């Protein structure tokens, strides 16, 4: 629905939350390969919150078999590694995250990922996603 | 309409694609939020009838132009939010009417100048945050004279080049106002000479500021003779970044003089970049996200105060033997290092949490060469083997275990030499309490987290006897089907007790007969099926008695402990809520007819 | 009166006041201890009756005198244990009879001289132990060759200052023989030249035999010519003598071949003597009880094919490049260690086992530069941080991880490249399970032993669903109360399901329906009052049921499980011993009568 | 009373088991300072099992407040580092072991152990002393 790519070992699609559909735009170049990929996450969109304590719930599955909620911490709050950390609620943020990742055997089959963004001050959702991997 | 949090006090109202503001919201309420609403022009006396307002939000509201008072009844107002709002022109008194303002937020406002900015009525004003705007100068405006209570000023994300000795001009003619500059994003390649001179801040953050080594080096010398309490510096992962990073690019900071120096993320780093000498008077020492592999050889004559390591890359323990050093946090690192011996004899706060720390040996004066420890994080880590009674640590008042791998902690009284320790915590580290002398010597403490472990035989043994100041005891998750007869009996002071989350069938009344202060007991999430005992024994003082999600046995066979029920349940928490789980709804409902 | 081991085999007569032999003694056993006895002298015939004899222990029996024909009777004795019997000498015809005799223990029995030592005529015999006596030679007798069959003599403990190139001219005429010589706790100053020159051993033992350094240097010269399998040498805790250990102390090594070399505890230990180049060629090296604190010198053209590192005391994991190392063992280690990077590409067998160690990034290919990595054995350690699912690794067969702190095994599928493994141990390793694909890849398992760890929310969710090879299945001490509903359909060759010790308070037979080949069932310490639904379902191959330590319920509901118990008599472990717990004994007394 | 001895800040003493009366006679040089000693434990026996497997089993008390029960392997069948495990039943034993400690925070107080010496192989018991400190 709101983008789709395909590395030479994986499609990848994202949908925003029946839940939840405030605006986001994310992207990976190159496409995600699940064996190994270096590149850039593009983000760009305006904050419904204040990023100062970004953080992720990661809830993923592996053909219906569901691993356990996964937290993931982008800003703590205090000297953070990126300058979105800063930005503020109804701000305009664009930009380009480097990433690398030295790949794991992962089994073959259907992925779903819902990941949902928290601002952990105010402990709200931010914004709601929901990645499909085919590997 | 919108949305209530707090009834005559606080609304919520985003994303409802509003023209104006909703006016029958209550007329004494304090917060409100209008971000994300099309308001588009924001006219004369619109706020008007709130005249005990707040904190104000209005950001993203495609708000153009602010008519003359459109603040009106707002001298109460202290926080405005105008962020990502196309105003760009802000005409004279376009603030008029925020006589009691604080923090005024105008980001991305397309705002151009700090001059024409109109706010030099503002007295109260304490934050200014102009981040993300298209201010190409640094001047700090004439006017900031009438603005007695300004301390920070955020100038991120901008277009300033340089900063000269004429933007500075109004700190020289006033040594005296504490002033920080966030001044991080800007894309500076030229500070004039002699522009810092005889200036003080309070904080100077430039953060992804410079785009090569060289421009950096040149511009840190031209910051010569400021007086700064807090330097942040570094850049952003999502940043271009230096490429190569020596630690001669810091040469000029030696003319600064600094009491605390914060080092961020780095695309290169050189261990040797924190041992260097221009960093040697400074009080407090921070590295957050940064690269380094080894702290060692750190010499002997630095003044730090303060270390604090966040989130680094260490390879191995730092040897550290500074003389002076009060306080040490090394935390989140990004791999699993062990604890190596040091030496440091000022040492009070030692923060080692969140590190998978192997320790070894755990704990006596030798692993640390203080007499002066009072507060002792081991949180988060990996394998900590006990094998001393913290000789020589008698001082400690705070120890800090929590879901890290406690071994042979039961093997004996582990903590018999911490008879000042005010605060313990050794939950959820798989110790099977074992041992009825292991808190043997912690006679001051009053605080004793211990949810998730477990009990031999999972009965709940006389651990407590001696631990006479505890005023807070966590036992729930402990898997516990049994008390024994006296274990609290000590426990004049106790005033929360949990052990929700275990395997009770039943209390017994007379388990808690001389817990006198006992304001909270939580024994929910059990299986209790009754309470045995006098029924009286219940401490006078409870307040909250939780024994939700239980499974109580409304027989005739306890028809006394049902009526007790009805009789308490001003002091039983979700009282109506409970319900019956023998021969299925509900319980305060229960007769007394069938034999009883 | 004598205690009775095996009624007509084995009869234990230690420390009775006896004088002889008690005729009241089956004249049928086969092995018999009279230890510690005043039996004084072994007068003739004593033993004729009890002719299928096999073991005697006559130790501590203050024997003076043996008479003639004292054994007479005895045609089947294997073993005679005469230890600390002061018969200083053996006449002529002393062991006559014992034409079976295969070990001879004549420890402590103040023999003076092997040469005057009457066993030339035992052509079975194996095994001599003359430890603890007053030989003063080393001298081996003429009529060795008649005891073709002797693999190994004892010297260790007596008087030998010398080994002379006369000494072992036995050796030196029969190449043919497998003996091997322990030499120990023998005070020798001198090795004759040449005296080793073309003499075969199988195992040699020099442990505690040179009162310095130079005396040791110096005899191990004169060991030049000898080919032995297995040399062990080293000294005791509590008889030491060596000041300094160096690699030059090793010297005369280089002119001996050795096949498998082992060093014990010595008082002085340089780290640099391993990697002697006299120990190039050796094809087992083993270090027990060693003060060796770094293991990293080691040149790589070194042919190890095992390393064994036991109860020593490295300060760090030993870096090895070794092409042909095959085995690595070190267990047992002083404090804890970390895992460090190895590169052993020959390495199939690996027990780092019991080293408080701590292992970050379990575990890959890159981890030990290995892809025939057969057993690998992490138990009894700290933290083992899962982060590679055994990619590289995919020829693993048996994985023990027992008592360790495994760590985010369930995050992933840590076990997926396994798909060979038999063998997996994760028992006591604190995992809370809560995503059902952890054993995913695991189609060969057979053995999978995971008792007291837990399940999120106490049910045994569907983790088994591939495990289809399963034989063995350790659950035990899981905290578990429910079952989920299909979990254990697909396991058809499982044998052993261990439950016990669990808190279930009931069974349902149609879990275990499906499976076809389960003849044991460990359902003992819960909390069961019955099994509901159908009781034929229950499989057919079932012979051990065991029940015990539950809390049964003697109530009309459940009629249909109670007469069950009945005709499942001799499947039900214990059931003489089972009693009721509701409405206190017994158990399958219940009889219907009112309402049921 | 079998033996016993003071230094600095003990008294200590043992007899026999209840139970089991196996003899041995066993001392140290010096007497033992839980503040920390070096020295030797002489012991003088004769075992009644082999020594190979020898471990002990420690039942230890503190003012009546029993610790877990405590196992230390002396001997554990290879390599071991101590003569006396090559010692055989019957065999006279006559050796001194020596042995250093630094010391931990002790009560105050009296303390019991009872050290079962367990023959590893048969599980049989060797011997048994019931030990008497009193710090
Ligand atoms: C007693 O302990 C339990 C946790 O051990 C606490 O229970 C929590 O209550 C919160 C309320 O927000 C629940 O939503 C959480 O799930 C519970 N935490 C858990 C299960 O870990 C409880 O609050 C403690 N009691 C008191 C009075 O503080
Ligand atoms: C040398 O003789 C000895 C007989 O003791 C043999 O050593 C035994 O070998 C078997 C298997 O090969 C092992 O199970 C035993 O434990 C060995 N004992 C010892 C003490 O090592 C050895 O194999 C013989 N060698 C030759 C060439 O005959
Ligand atoms: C199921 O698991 C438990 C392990 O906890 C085993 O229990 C042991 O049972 C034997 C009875 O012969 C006892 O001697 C041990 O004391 C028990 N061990 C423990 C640690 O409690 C049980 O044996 C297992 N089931 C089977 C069939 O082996
Ligand atoms: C908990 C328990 O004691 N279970 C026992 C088990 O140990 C034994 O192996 C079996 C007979 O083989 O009977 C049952
Ligand atoms: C029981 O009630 C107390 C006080 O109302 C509350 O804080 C606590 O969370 C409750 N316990 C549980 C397990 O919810």
């Amino acid at each position: 629905q709101q983008w789709f790519c395909n590395s030479s070992d994986a499609i990848i699609s994202y949908s925003y939350c029946d839940h939840l559909k405030f605006p986001i735009s994310i992207s990976s170049e190159p496409c995600i390969r699940l064996r190994g990929t270096n590149g850039f996450v593009h983000v760009e969109f305006i904050p419904r919150g204040n990023l100062k304590y970004l953080y992720f719930n990661l809830f993923i599955s592996v053909n219906s078999i569901e691993l356990p909620k996964r937290k993931e911490v982008l800003c703590h709050g205090h000297d953070d590694d990126y300058s979105f950390c800063r930005a503020l609620k109804g701000e305009t943020v664009n930009t380009s995250i480097p990433f690398s990742f030295e790949g794991i055997l992962f089994p073959k089959g259907h992925y779903r990922c819902v990941a949902e963004a928290i601002a952990g001050d105010t402990e709200e959702k931010l914004f709601c996603l929901n990645f499909t991997i085919i590997h | 309409p919108c949305i209530e949090v707090v009834p005559n006090i606080t609304y919520q109202c985003m994303d409802q694609k509003l023209s104006k503001v909703p006016d029958d919201i209550p007329s004494s309420t304090k917060n409100i939020d209008l971000s994300f609403n099309p308001l588009k022009i924001l006219k004369s006396y619109s706020f008007s009838n709130f005249s005990e307002l707040q904190w104000l939000d209005l950001s993203r509201c495609e708000i153009e132009t602010i008519e003359d008072k459109a603040w009106h009844g707002l001298h109460h107002l202290s926080n405005l939010i105008l962020t990502g709002n196309p105003i760009q022109s802000f005409s004279p008194g376009s603030f008029s009417g925020l006589t009691s303002l604080e923090n005024l937020v105008a980001v991305e406002t397309k705002l151009a100048s700090l001059e024409s900015f109109p706010i030099g009525q503002l007295i109260t004003l304490k934050k200014l945050n102009v981040a993300h705007n298209f201010i190409h100068s640094c001047k700090l405006p004439a006017y900031f004279s009438n603005l007695t209570n300004l301390v920070h000023v955020d100038l991120s994300y901008n277009y300033i080049q340089t900063i000269t000795v004429n933007d500075l001009q109004f700190l020289r003619e006033n040594p005296q106002v504490n002033l920080s500059l966030d001044m991080s994003l800007n894309p500076i390649d030229f500070i004039q000479d002699q522009a810092f001179q005889g200036i003080k801040l309070h904080e100077l953050t430039l953060r992804g500021n410079f785009n090569s080594s060289n421009i950096m080096k040149t511009c840190l010398q031209n910051l010569a003779g400021l007086h700064v309490h807090r330097l942040i510096l570094g850049e952003f992962k999502d940043e271009r970044n230096l490429e190569i990073f020596e630690p001669s690019i810091m040469e000029g900071l030696c003319d600064v003089t600094i009491d605390e120096f914060r080092l961020t993320y780095t695309n290169d780093f050189s261990d040797d970049i924190v041992k260097f000498h221009c960093l040697a008077n400074v009080s407090a020492m921070s590295l957050a996200g940064v690269s380094i592999k080894y702290l060692e050889d750190v010499p002997k004559h630095f003044k730090w105060q303060s270390l604090s390591i966040i989130r680094c890359q260490l390879k191995q323990f730092p040897t550290l033997d500074l003389p002076f050093l009060k306080s040490l946090t090394l935390t989140m690192n990004k791999g699993s290092i062990s604890f190596k011996k040091v030496a440091l004899p000022s040492l009070s706060y030692l923060d080692l949490s969140r590190n998978a720390l192997s320790f070894s040996g755990c704990c006596s004066y030798s692993d640390l060469g203080t007499n002066s420890l009072r507060h002792l994080d081991l949180s988060f880590n990996g394998a900590i083997i006990m094998s001393a009674n913290f000789m020589g640590l008698e001082e400690l008042q705070h120890l800090d275990f929590q879901h890290s791998t406690l071994k042979r902690v039961t093997e004996f009284s582990a903590f018999l030499s911490l008879e000042k320790l005010l605060y313990l915590d050794i939950s959820y580290t798989n110790t099977k309490i074992d041992f009825d002398g292991i808190f043997l010597g912690l006679t001051s403490l009053n605080t004793l987290k211990m949810a998730g472990n477990s009990f031999k035989d999972n009965t709940l043994s006389n651990v407590f006897a001696n631990t006479t100041n505890l005023t807070f005891l966590d036992l729930s998750k402990c898997q516990l089907e049994q008390i024994s007869w006296g274990v609290f009996d000590t426990l004049h002071r106790l005033q929360l007790l949990n052990m929700s989350h275990n395997n009770l069938l039943f209390l017994d009344s007379s388990h808690y007969n001389q817990l006198y202060s006992l304001s909270t007991l939580d024994c929910s999430f059990n299986r209790i099926e009754t309470s045995k005992g006098i029924l009286q024994h219940f401490p006078k003082s409870l307040a909250f008695f939780n024994l939700t999600n239980n499974s109580v046995a409304c027989i005739c066979e306890h028809q006394k402990f049902l009526q007790w029920v009805k009789e308490q349940k001003q002091f039983l928490v979700n009282v109506e809520q409970m319900t019956c789980a023998t021969p299925n709804t509900s319980l305060v409902l229960d007769f007394n007819n069938s034999t009883c």
